[PDB]
């Protein structure tokens, strides 16, 4: 319900800051992790790196799974003329075969003895699978910033922004705080390798396999879908006769297939884009952003702690609260020791500020190991929590 | 059955209702008249089968189901049901 939660329930967060200013700040993503960076008047950022998929990547073959015959046509020649041939032998989109037959008196030849024969079938692929090469470059990995602000929602999403290691050093807006500079790069996934599509579920496999497959096939750069490559895989042609030959296609091979690929690691995908979990290291600059909200009034009323203070997987808390006498204003945060002589702890959220009445304003901090007064507020109630963090 | 041509020879779309039956037709040299002994005769489809039904003069027939006995002929039928 509040900006900057997400990072603050995840398990995997790292803690980032730049020793020095206007200097890089490096800084590793990954899947289902969240990176804090932190700085100087500065404010308090998330960075998440959620997607990774490659785009449009190039076909390397098509392999026919299903096909159908119509228009087998039989044509053969009697012994001592020949070979005989068909015009459609020459169609690419017929499957055929020679053979010898014998023939004879029985069947329109003067002599006895074997003939030449020949059978042709138009072939039609009713399923097809692809198989695709990913490359490293036009892969595109998706980053999340989000402001640590703490503000609330249940509009105001982190910037997303998408990147290829072959895109420039980006420079990312963030409303109301300037832009943050940073650059990626795909820092070690593997790709002689190649990708399986069997209608829309996909797999990762091997090449040389891949290129061995017994099955029809087509060029990559193909459209016609026809002049499909070694049909005799899925055609049988059985023993022919005088005059005729039948010719049977095998059946469905997408189940040979499926049975086929147990074992090989599995590929999610959607919207026909292949899905991976990738890793990037990034450098960042902040000396474009600054705080939002400075230069307000130092709120001079009251706060509720709206709820049950909570405790974060990260050595911090995180303080709920709602003004109130006062403007859309700054808060008066401060954890001090018990008796507040000198300052402890530090705020993860920055210049924590209320926007309106009765809007819960979460607030992430940092309170010392062992006792301190978590000071929110000012003098009509200054709001003292006794803390203990073990 | 519809009497059309294959490269100038006499070709023979046959349907489901002719099974059995012998099949004739005109030509310059007289009448001729195919056997179509075709087991798998069945329904004109998308599958069919092509192939020639060979002169056959006091001959028996041998490892065939299709011949005329004036001028060859080849056949079409399909093997739907
Ligand atoms: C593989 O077999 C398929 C069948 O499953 C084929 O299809 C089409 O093939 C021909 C044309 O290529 C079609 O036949 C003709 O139909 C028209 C209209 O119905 C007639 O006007 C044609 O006429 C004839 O012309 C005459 C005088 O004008 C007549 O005296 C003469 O004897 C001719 O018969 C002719 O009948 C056919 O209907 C259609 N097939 C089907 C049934 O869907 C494929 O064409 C065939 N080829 C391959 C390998 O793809
Ligand atoms: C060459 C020859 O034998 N011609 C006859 C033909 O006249 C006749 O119509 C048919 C059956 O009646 O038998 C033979 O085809
Ligand atoms: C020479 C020729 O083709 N004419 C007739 C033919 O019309 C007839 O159908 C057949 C017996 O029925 O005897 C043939 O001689």
């Amino acid at each position: 319900y509040f900006q900057g939660m997400r990072c603050i329930g995840m398990s995997n967060r790292d803690f980032v800051e730049g020793v020095s200013g206007g200097s890089w700040v490096d800084i590793v993503l990954e899947h289902g992790s969240c990176v804090t960076t932190m700085a100087k008047n500065k404010p308090t950022l998330d960075f998440e790196l959620i997607k990774t998929e490659a785009k449009q990547p190039a076909t390397l073959r098509k392999y026919c799974i299903e096909a159908k015959l119509t228009n087998t046509t039989t044509e053969s020649r009697c012994p001592t003329q020949g070979e005989p041939s068909l015009n459609e032998e020459q169609d690419k989109r017929f499957v055929c075969k020679h053979s010898m037959v014998d023939r004879g008196w029985g069947n329109g030849c003067g002599l006895f003895g074997k003939g030449g024969i020949v059978t042709c079938a138009m072939f039609r692929c009713k399923k097809n699978m692809e198989g695709k090469v990913v490359q490293p470059e036009n892969l595109e990995y998706t980053i999340v910033i989000t402001p640590h602000s703490g503000e609330e929602h249940a509009g105001k999403h982190g910037k997303e922004i998408k990147i290829t290691p072959q895109s420039s050093i980006t420079e990312a807006e963030l409303t109301g705080y300037g832009t943050v500079t940073m650059e990626c790069s795909p820092r070690t996934l593997d790709f002689e390798m190649v990708l399986l599509q069997m209608e829309n579920k996909a797999w990762l496999v091997h090449r040389q396999w891949f290129l061995d497959l017994p099955l029809p096939w087509l060029p990559g750069a193909d459209t016609q879908g026809s002049n499909w490559i070694q049909k005799e895989t899925l055609v049988t042609f059985k023993n022919p006769h005088a005059k005729k030959q039948d010719v049977v296609v095998l059946g469905s091979q997408e189940g040979a297939m499926h049975t086929a690929l147990t074992g090989a690691t599995e590929i999610q995908m959607s919207s026909g884009n292949l899905l991976f979990t990738g890793h990037l290291k990034c450098r960042l600059r902040m000396d474009k952003l600054q705080l939002k909200g400075m230069s307000y009034s130092m709120c001079t009323g009251k706060f509720k702690v709206v709820k049950e203070i909570a405790e974060t997987q990260h050595g911090t808390i995180v303080i709920r609260v709602q003004y109130g006498d006062g403007s859309p204003c700054k808060i008066p945060f401060e954890i001090m020791d018990l008796e507040k002589r000198h300052v402890l702890g530090r705020l993860i959220t920055v210049n924590p500020i209320v926007t309106e009445k009765d809007s819960p304003v979460n607030i992430e901090a940092e309170p010392p190991f062992g006792d301190s007064y978590i000071i929110i507020g000012v003098e009509p109630g200054q709001l003292k929590l006794n803390w203990f963090k073990k | 059955f519809h009497l059309t041509t294959r490269n100038g020879e006499p070709h023979m779309i046959v349907s489901r209702q002719e099974k059995g039956k012998s099949l004739l037709f005109k030509t310059e040299d007289g009448v001729n008249m195919c056997t179509l002994m075709a087991m798998d005769l069945g329904e004109l489809c998308e599958d069919t089968i092509t192939y020639k039904c060979p002169l056959l003069r006091q001959n028996e027939p041998e490892d065939i189901d299709c011949w005329c006995n004036s001028t060859s002929t080849w056949v079409t039928y399909g093997t739907c049901t």
